[PDB]
């Protein structure tokens, strides 16, 4: 498994012990034992064959990282070089934030499906996290337009700072 | 009124040519000129199950384990029902029972 | 209020074999059916109630 | 092809000679041919065929255009693409159109009125509300665990 | 279907059409066979007792009154035969009545799949050519220079001749082609 | 107790009063109507049953109907008060009405966003 | 956790297999209808397996098989929400489709496109299973539209029939109005909760959802053919009988009701929505039963029976009882598949004779089909301890003993009594009295491909409600402490409906003609809704189109306004500027006044 519980949290499963009160056999258990023996064994055998071929031909790939160029706040206007660099940085951070919101939404969906009819109570922390990241995303990225830009985001953030500063006066 | 003699003679000629056309619509015995059964349970219901069911089962079970469970939130299920008096297989505690049921009328 | 008795009379001398208490069409047939189902349905309710009074709880 | 302006449709007819020429062009009799009124809607000399759909035509007749139920060379209605058999029907009905409108509107209005009557006079059972424990399920409906709700207390009877 | 309608319907034709339509709506109302037979005998008696009319203006008035009564008392959903227009099975196999001229456009492989049938088809086409020339001459001769003209067609008036415009009647597709 | 027709429910040809009061002029009018119908049917039947025909039968009725419905309208159009009023209302009135409803809706939305009484729940992708 | 997903995806793969076989150029060598029938029965077994698994552990499943596209915070993934509704409807639909496929293999013989017919039926089953098991609203809409288009094709199967083409087009129209409602709901959900995901819908339960529930109600009305959008289903009976059965009896008709069952947690928090669904369902079941009392085509009668029971389900969703509605969905699928299949056997052996006025003596002449028709009719009316007793009776119990509309209650009871009445009309005019068919006897119902599916559907219509209802996990607590006139109400109204319609049929047997009345005219002419609406709406729409849009704007007024006015202005001005006389005296006069004008303009400019 390529995923981890640090970013995809999951409570441990608590299955109950089987207690057959009736004397009839369980067709579910009979069919799953037969299905295991006829299907799961050849599938896992060919999978270990494929994985040992992978181990014979093992290759590695790396996750690319980008250093932090100075932001658009210290970019002179009209100097399109640093503005372009900061704009590409802003676009990359925008895509990262989009995938962050996707991760949070997937976590919320998993919480709801896992809890079922207890989702109103047990998913309070997940819904609170979704609400917080939703409010932050709305405050940083909403209403930018189709041509969203680092300059437009900076203008929106400056307007928000001015209005909250005027609200902080009284 | 009935048939005029113009239409009466015409129709019998059109009907007569209609029988000739429909007779020609028949096929000669050579038409068209084209260029291990066992029983149903032993054979007919057997190879279908091992080809159209068993082989696609292998490909599906390959996909749902080595390409679905390896993904984070593909197969997510609700928690199973836990009643008092049950024992958890994973952790190992016993859920305590209920109270005394003061009403035992029925 | 006009006179429609003589037209209503000729809806009562049809020699079709339909009796006098059903000769008024289908409406009196439905009234017949409803009163036949509800006197008997009342009667079975009365006999059941008399039996329930005769055999107390 | 061989289609020319003299038998192609043209301007609005004024003289009786021009009306007769238009009728001959459209393969109609002079008295049967009647153009649209000259109100400048672009109809021209095209005849005012009666506004009847193609369902009125005899279905047992072997029409030249069997789907359209029309012959060959007879004038085409201006609204044939309305009056084809896949579309608007003008056929006579066993009951009158005003009678159908009145009955349908009366049924709809009657049902609406009695639904309002049943809404203002609802029917129920001689019971109280549904009894629920734990402050009417405060925690399970998504209540705040920190904020203590008003104690909803229920009693036996 | 096989006979073209005339210019106008005669009074006798209209009376017979009304009689047949009234009997059809009578059986649609009656459903049961004995009831239909009784009321059909009654309607036949009504037509018979209005049959011997001499004024003919009162006969047209009686026809108009009978049409008004029929339109008032007609069944909203009358019985229709499945092959009749408006029926359930009407025009059902028009998707299967393929015209005969695609057999010309068939490939030589599909030509060789049915040899004897295509030989008979070629014989029919040759007969069609010769009879077409002869019947064009016949229809040119038979047409009146002026006067009244009906949709009916003349027959073949000499030996070895086919009736004019016979092709779309003789070679029409079967009503149950499959 | 009389059938009342409509443009969408026409009166039956067996119930019209124009047939029972029939005249010799009307009878002969139907006679030449049948004559023209038969002449056109004969011409189409000859063209249909010609075996030397290698193409579709052209239809002058279809050609005339298509030209009347496509190309004759602007040559035969004359501006009147009535069609000018109808064209003006049918080209402007819906536009003005939809402009007014959209402007009030968007003004209400923008004012509610500005002074804060409209809360966006999870609108993050607009 | 692997066998379950493997079984679901194997159901989908076994459904997809005959389509690839049809495109794989070996249909000319194999027996395609038998092959597809075996595929459907194996899919039914592999759907019976998770039915047993869910009956054991009651686990709710969500399987995200493929990731389609990711666009910012909206991530469209192909997922299946395998629930109680999904599993039970998959099993019921697969069993019904197995029966209908075997029946159609018997029925549509001497038809060269039988392989295309079976392929179309299989494609419809694939789209219906996609719609049933879909997890997000985009896949829900994929299944919805696949259902709609396959219904279009299967109604217009006989493309040489103008009536069939017209009925298919109007089915497309009413389904498209439902699609507009569904699109409104989908758009609102994407705008407000960033996803079409049902888990986020569950998290959307806690606010005002009036607009998306109104859109879902419009979608359900359009799909299930309620009042206002009803007549496309009796029009949709124009196609073949197996199409009528499978399409418009078991699967398509319950799709909007299934959608509202899916959105029942949102539905439970909106009293306005619950009240208007209760009213709409009661009105449509009363209206459709009213039509069915005097319909004479047997397929039309059972179509209106289907629509009236859909109104009953619509009422059942009108209260907070979605699981009862789904139970009635299963029982109704069984009943109408069986009834339609029996009527199709009647029609085929009576040589395409479809109306009940040319039938009779069917009890003596077709004992098997008469027995099964009686079984289906009794189970539809609510004969106790049959399959319909475990849903219809509880629906009657809930409407009698919960706080709802009084008029809706009254017309629902009247609709149930009239359901018994029109089932009596079917039984009388088909299975009873004297024969009325043409004399030539062509009855042969001894073919096994006809005989076996009716047996299987009879076993279903006897035992399926029993087995399912005692395997249902206990949800939506019913009430039981109630007096007798509310308890046996369904039995009393069914019995009196049977007896009233029996007496009325005896009156029709009695030798007397009666004057027709506007009540029977209204019922026979479908409430005048098809004639009136289907004439007044297309005529005004197409008249507005041609006589305003095309003509008045494009061919007249835009053409007069921009291009021809520009051309007229330039032509008039070029005539004015080139209307020269060619006289050098006038030219030099022009030059002189040009010189004078230049002097004056220079003098005033300075
Ligand atoms: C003040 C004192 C006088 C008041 C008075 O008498 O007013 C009457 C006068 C109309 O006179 P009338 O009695 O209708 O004339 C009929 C003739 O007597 C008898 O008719 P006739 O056959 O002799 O005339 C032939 C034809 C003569 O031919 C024409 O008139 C040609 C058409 C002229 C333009 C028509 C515009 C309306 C149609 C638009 C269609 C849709 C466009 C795309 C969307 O006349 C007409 O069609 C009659 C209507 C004339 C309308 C003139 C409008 C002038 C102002 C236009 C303003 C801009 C309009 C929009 C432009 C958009 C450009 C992108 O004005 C009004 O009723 C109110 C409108 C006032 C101007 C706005
Ligand atoms: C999640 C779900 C997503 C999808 C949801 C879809 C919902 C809406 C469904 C609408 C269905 C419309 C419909 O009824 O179409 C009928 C239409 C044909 O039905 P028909 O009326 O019997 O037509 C027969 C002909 O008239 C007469 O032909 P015939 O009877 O002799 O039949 C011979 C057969 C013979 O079939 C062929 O020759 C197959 C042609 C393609 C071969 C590709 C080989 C690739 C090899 C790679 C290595 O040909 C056909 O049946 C039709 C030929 C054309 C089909 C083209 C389909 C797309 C092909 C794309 C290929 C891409 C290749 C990429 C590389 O079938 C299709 O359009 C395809 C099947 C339905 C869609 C796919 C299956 C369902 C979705 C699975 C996912
Ligand atoms: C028809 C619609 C089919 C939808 C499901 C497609 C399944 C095959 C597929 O695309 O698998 C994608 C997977 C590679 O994708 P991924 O794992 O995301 O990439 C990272 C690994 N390098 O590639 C693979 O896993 C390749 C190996 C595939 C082995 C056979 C899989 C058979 C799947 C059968 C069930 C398909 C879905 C059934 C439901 C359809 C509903 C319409
Ligand atoms: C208690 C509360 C009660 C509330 C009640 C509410 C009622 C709401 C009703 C909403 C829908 C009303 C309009 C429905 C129009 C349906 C038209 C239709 O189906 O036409 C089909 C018709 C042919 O059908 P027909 O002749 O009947 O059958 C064949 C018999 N030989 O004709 C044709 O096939 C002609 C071909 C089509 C022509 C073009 C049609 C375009 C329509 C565009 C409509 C745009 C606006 C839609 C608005 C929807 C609003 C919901
Ligand atoms: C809702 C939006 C509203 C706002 C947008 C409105 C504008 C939309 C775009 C404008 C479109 C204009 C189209 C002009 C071409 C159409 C007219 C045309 O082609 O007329 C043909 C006619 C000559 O006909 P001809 O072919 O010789 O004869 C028929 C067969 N022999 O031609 C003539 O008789 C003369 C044609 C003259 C040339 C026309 C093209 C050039 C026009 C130049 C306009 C200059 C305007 C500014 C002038 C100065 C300020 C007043
Ligand atoms: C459903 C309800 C249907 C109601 C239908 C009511 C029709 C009954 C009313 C009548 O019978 S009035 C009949 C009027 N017809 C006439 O007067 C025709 C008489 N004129 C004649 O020339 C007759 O002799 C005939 C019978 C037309 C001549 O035909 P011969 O038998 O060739």
């Amino acid at each position: 498994d390529s995923w981890d519980k640090d970013v995809y949290p999951e409570p441990p499963s608590r299955t109950p012990a089987p207690s057959p009160q009736t004397s009839l056999p369980n067709p579910i258990t009979y069919l799953t034992k037969a299905y295991d023996l006829v299907v799961d064994w050849p599938v896992t055998l060919v999978r270990e064959f494929i994985e040992r071929q992978h181990a014979k031909n093992r290759t590695y790939y790396y996750h690319r990282q980008y250093r932090r160029v100075p932001d658009i706040t210290e970019c002179k206007e009209g100097d399109v070089l640093c503005i372009y660099e900061a704009e590409m940085q802003w676009r990359r951070d925008f895509k990262v934030d989009q995938e962050i919101m996707n991760i949070i939404q997937e976590r919320l969906k998993a919480c709801q499906q896992r809890e079922g009819e207890n989702y109103q109570q047990n998913c309070a922390k997940e819904l609170e996290q979704f609400t917080k990241v939703t409010k932050a995303y709305q405050d940083r990225y909403l209403d930018l337009g189709a041509y969203y830009s680092a300059r437009k985001c900076l203008a929106k953030q400056k307007q928000r700072m001015l209005e909250e500063r005027k609200a902080a006066r009284q | 009124s009935g048939y005029t003699p113009d239409e009466k003679l015409r129709l019998q000629q059109l009907r007569e040519l209609r029988r000739r056309w429909l007779k020609d619509q028949e096929l000669s015995p050579r038409e068209p000129v084209l260029p291990k059964n066992m029983v149903f349970k032993a054979y007919r219901s057997s190879l279908f199950a091992v080809s159209h069911v068993l082989i696609p089962m292998w490909f599906v079970h390959y996909y749902v384990k080595y390409h679905m469970a390896t993904k984070p939130y593909t197969i997510v299920s609700s928690k199973p029902r836990i009643f008092p008096g049950d024992t958890i297989l994973e952790t190992g505690e016993v859920i305590p029972p209920m109270r005394d049921f003061p009403d035992q009328h029925h | 209020f006009e006179n429609k008795v003589p037209e209503k009379q000729k809806l009562f001398q049809e020699d079709n074999g339909m009796p006098v208490h059903l000769k008024g069409g289908a409406s009196d047939a439905l009234l017949y059916r409803a009163t036949m189902a509800l006197t008997l349905g009342g009667t079975a309710y009365a006999i059941y109630l008399l039996a329930m009074a005769a055999f107390p709880k | 092809f061989h289609m020319t302006k003299d038998m192609l449709p043209g301007s609005y007819p004024r003289t009786p000679e021009e009306r007769a020429a238009a009728a001959k062009k459209y393969n109609m009799r002079v008295e049967d041919y009647e153009p649209y009124p000259d109100d400048g809607m672009g109809y021209g000399d095209y005849p005012m065929l009666p506004n009847r759909s193609q369902h009125e035509r005899d279905p047992w007749y072997q029409w030249d255009h069997s789907e359209l139920r029309m012959n060959w060379g007879e004038p085409i209605h201006w609204d044939l693409d309305m009056y084809i058999r896949n579309r608007v029907d003008t056929s006579p009905t066993p009951v009158s159109w005003d009678v159908m409108c009145k009955h349908l509107f009366g049924f709809v209005a009657f049902m609406v009125f009695m639904f309002w009557v049943g809404h203002v006079f609802p029917s129920y059972q001689p019971v109280g509300p549904k009894q629920y424990p734990y402050n009417n399920l405060y925690l399970e409906r998504g209540g705040d665990p920190t904020k203590e709700p008003e104690p909803v207390v229920h009693y036996d009877i | 279907a096989f006979c073209a309608p005339p210019a106008y319907l005669t009074h006798q034709q209209k009376v017979l059409r009304l009689y047949k339509r009234a009997l059809r709506h009578l059986e649609s109302w009656c459903i049961h066979r004995d009831k239909y037979r009784y009321f059909a005998c009654l309607m036949r008696a009504r037509f018979e007792e209005h049959k011997n009319e001499k004024d003919m203006m009162r006969a047209t008035q009686l026809l108009r009154e009978a049409e008004e009564e029929f339109w008032q008392n007609q069944h909203p959903q009358p019985y229709i035969f499945p092959d009749s227009p408006g029926g359930t099975s009407f025009e059902r196999y028009e998707c299967y009545k393929v015209p005969e001229w695609c057999l010309d456009y068939w490939h030589p492989s599909e030509k060789a799949m049915y040899p004897d049938y295509f030989s008979k088809r070629e014989q029919w086409k040759k007969l069609r050519m010769e009879s077409w020339d002869r019947e064009v001459k016949q229809l040119q001769e038979e047409t009146s220079p002026d006067g009244i003209m009906t949709e009916a067609l003349p027959p073949a008036r000499r030996e070895g001749d086919l009736p004019p415009l016979w092709w779309h009647i003789v070679t029409r597709p079967r009503e149950r082609p499959t | 107790s009389k059938y009342k027709p409509a443009p969408l429910a026409t009166l039956p040809s067996t119930l019209d009063p124009a047939e029972y009061d029939v005249s010799p002029e009307t009878r002969r009018a139907q006679v030449e109507r049948l004559s023209i119908r038969a002449r056109l049917k004969r011409e189409y039947l000859l063209q249909y049953n010609d075996p030397k025909r290698v193409s579709h039968i052209e239809d002058p009725a279809l050609i005339r109907w298509t030209y009347a419905r496509s190309a004759n309208i602007y040559p035969n159009f004359r501006p009147t008060p009535k069609n000018s009023l109808l064209g003006a209302v049918a080209g402007f009135g819906p536009l003005i009405f939809w402009y007014y409803v959209f402007k009030t809706d968007r003004d209400r939305k923008e004012r509610l966003i500005q002074e804060g009484k409209l809360d966006r729940k999870f609108n993050i992708s607009y | 956790m692997n066998i379950f997903t493997t079984s679901i995806l194997l159901i989908f793969i076994l459904l997809l297999s005959p389509i690839l076989i049809s495109m794989s150029n070996l249909i000319k060598h194999i027996n395609f209808p038998l092959y597809t029938t075996t595929s459907i029965k194996f899919s039914f077994i592999i759907s019976l397996l998770p039915l047993l698994m869910f009956f054991h552990n009651n686990m709710e499943y969500m399987i995200t098989t493929w990731h389609w596209v990711t666009m910012n915070s909206m991530e469209l993934k192909m997922s299946f929400k395998t629930d109680f509704f999904s599993i039970l409807f998959t099993s019921v639909a697969l069993f019904v489709t197995w029966s209908i496929m075997q029946f159609s293999s018997w029925y549509m013989h001497s038809d060269p496109n039988i392989n295309r017919f079976i392929k179309y039926l299989t494609l419809f089953l694939i789209t219906m299973l996609i719609l049933t098991s879909a997890n997000n609203m985009f896949q829900l809409f994929i299944g919805w539209e696949g259902v709609g288009i396959m219904s279009f094709l299967l109604i217009g199967w006989w493309y040489g029939r103008t009536d069939a083409n017209t009925a298919a087009l109007q089915a497309i129209l009413y389904n498209r109005i439902g699609d507009i409602g569904f699109i409104l709901a989908m758009v609102w959900f994407s705008l407000n909760m960033n996803s079409w995901e049902l888990q986020q819908i569950m998290f959307s339960n806690n606010n005002d959802n009036l607009i998306p529930l109104m859109g879902l109600l419009i979608a359900a009305t359009g799909k299930s053919a309620q009042f206002g959008l009803h007549p496309w289903l009796p029009s949709a009976m124009e196609g073949p009988t197996p199409v009528s059965a499978l399409l418009h009896s078991s699967t398509m008709v319950v799709a909007g009701i299934f959608l509202l069952v899916r959105f029942h947690p949102l539905t439970t928090n909106n009293n306005f929505i619950l009240t208007t669904m209760l009213c709409l369902g009661a009105l449509t079941t009363l209206f459709t039963a009213i039509c069915a009392l005097t319909q004479n085509d047997i397929k039309k009668i059972i179509a209106f029976s289907t629509s009236s029971q859909l109104g009953l389900m619509m009422v059942t969703l009108g209260m907070n009882q979605p699981h009862l509605a789904f139970l009635h969905i299963c029982t109704h699928a069984f009943f109408k598949a069986m009834l339609f299949m029996c009527s199709g056997s009647i029609i085929h052996s009576l040589a395409d004779e479809q109306d009940i006025r040319k039938m009779g003596n069917i009890t003596k002449i077709m004992p098997f089909t008469s027995s099964c028709l009686v079984i289906g009719s009794l189970a539809l009316t609510g004969m106790p301890f049959l399959t319909g007793f475990y849903s219809k009776d509880l629906i009657i119990e809930a409407i009698n003993t919960c706080n709802t509309n009084a008029w809706a209650l009254l017309i629902t009871l009247i609709a149930t009594s009239m359901t018994a009445m029109y089932s009596m009309r079917i039984i009388y005019f088909v299975t009873m009295t004297k024969p009325r068919f043409p004399p030539l006897i062509s009855i042969n119902e001894n073919d096994p491909d006809l005989m076996n599916p009716i047996k299987r559907l009879a076993f279903g219509s006897i035992f399926a409600g029993f087995v399912i209802s005692y395997n249902i996990p206990p949800t939506s607590i019913p009430v039981l402490t109630m007096p007798w006139f509310l308890k046996t109400t369904a039995l009393i109204i069914s019995v009196l409906g049977f007896l009233i319609a029996l007496e009325l049929n005896n009156l029709t047997m009695k030798l007397s003609m009666n004057k027709a009345n506007p009540y029977s005219s209204f019922s026979t002419l479908l409430g005048f809704f098809p004639s009136i609406i289907h004439r007044i709406t297309p005529m005004k729409s197409l008249n507005l189109s041609l006589k305003t849009s095309l003509t008045l704007l494009d061919l007249i007024w835009l053409e007069k306004t921009i291009p021809k006015s520009t051309s007229t202005l330039h032509t008039n001005m070029t005539t004015l500027t080139t209307n020269q006389k060619g006289l050098i005296k006038l030219y030099f006069m022009s030059f002189l006044i040009n010189i004078i004008l230049i002097i004056i303009l220079y003098s005033i400019n300075l």
